[PDB]
């Protein structure tokens, strides 16, 4: 694995046209999945990180965005990133993507982290894109090779004990950090459950305590429910993705929750910018919107 | 020390780049 | 609106 030139090449359409592709290899392809499969096997499934760190929300394949992501808050390791998920479908580049990223887990293993979203699942992607993406420039074996690498990925995060993280949010099954611990890899996504809740539940400001989710799979959540796990934890603030917000993030819950969305003009129903959040060593959270000029 | 926003102390909470797509 | 699995 020639991973300085796998970078390079990736790294190559910088500055380019918008949406030219870079046709890594197969063997290469198949070495970041394995080698970061490893990586991920050897950190926690709910992982403790330290700030300072920026956050980043859904990306989804737009892969010139993750560069202008990059770009504005620094190419690891000058900064520390954690990803929560949903890097595949939608874009026309899940494949730069994803393979850009996994290059920079195994390069800067204890700086930069990703976490499983909702489209890192083989039922998703393969409606939503990402098969398609893989069985047109590529075969079908290289996007199983990446089912069983996702189906290793993390879950959630918890920075300095008082930030969680996650790509979807909480679960009415949820009790207990070790409920999370005691989750084995690798492991597909159920359409029930804890697993299924931390990456496709939502909040719900017209709901009281627990509610039904529109989307068919999982529920809502109100506001007293975010209180009410932050007490119970002693954390400070929720920090999840999962729903595109017009600004690239939102507050929810007198700012006890945060969703962050980073895949800019990702709808067709409004404009949206992408957002990250930089929280720094003091815990001290600003954002930084990456909005198209018009 | 608790989690807080770079609003509570006078600093700017957002930041904000324009991009040309092209 | 993309489609509420999602705009």
């Amino acid at each position: 694995l020639n991973l300085d030139s796998i970078i390079g090449r990736l790294l190559e359409v910088q500055g380019s046209r918008p949406g030219k592709n870079v046709q890594l290899t197969e063997n290469e392809i198949r070495g970041l999945c394995l080698k970061s499969r490893e990586i991920f096997l050897s950190q926690p499934i709910l992982l403790e990180l330290e700030a300072p760190l920026k956050i980043c929300g859904d990306i989804h394949g737009q892969y010139y965005d993750l560069l202008r992501l990059f770009e504005y808050g620094g190419f690891p390791p000058e900064s520390n990133y954690l990803f929560l998920g949903d890097y595949v479908d939608r874009g026309k580049q899940s494949l730069e993507t994803i393979c850009l990223l996994l290059a920079y887990k195994i390069k800067y293993p204890e700086n930069f982290f990703l976490l499983r979203g909702n489209h890192e699942c083989a039922s998703i992607n393969r409606i939503y894109g990402f098969y398609d993406e893989c069985k047109r420039r590529y075969n079908i074996k290289l996007w199983k090779t990446f089912t069983d690498c996702f189906n290793c990925l993390p879950i959630a995060a918890i920075v300095d004990e008082k930030i969680f993280c996650c790509h979807g949010g909480l679960s009415p099954d949820l009790q207990s950090m070790e409920q999370i611990r005691r989750i084995m890899r690798p492991t597909d996504v159920p359409d029930q459950g804890l697993l299924c809740d931390l990456l496709w539940s939502d909040p719900d400001k017209d709901v009281q305590g627990w509610g039904e989710n529109d989307r068919g799979v999982s529920f809502t959540f109100g506001a007293e429910v975010v209180a009410k796990f932050l007490h119970k934890h002693d954390l400070d603030l929720i920090c999840r993705a999962h729903q595109v917000v017009e600004d690239g993030y939102e507050f929810f819950a007198k700012r006890q929750l945060v969703t962050l969305f980073s895949a800019p003009n990702y709808c067709g129903e409004f404009d949206n910018a992408g957002a990250m959040m930089s929280v720094d060593e003091t815990l001290m959270c600003s954002f930084q919107i990456l909005k198209p000029a018009d | 020390r608790r989690v807080s926003f770079a609003d509570n102390f006078g600093f700017n909470l957002v930041s904000v780049k324009e991009f040309d797509t092209w | 609106x993309l489609x509420r699995x999602x705009x």
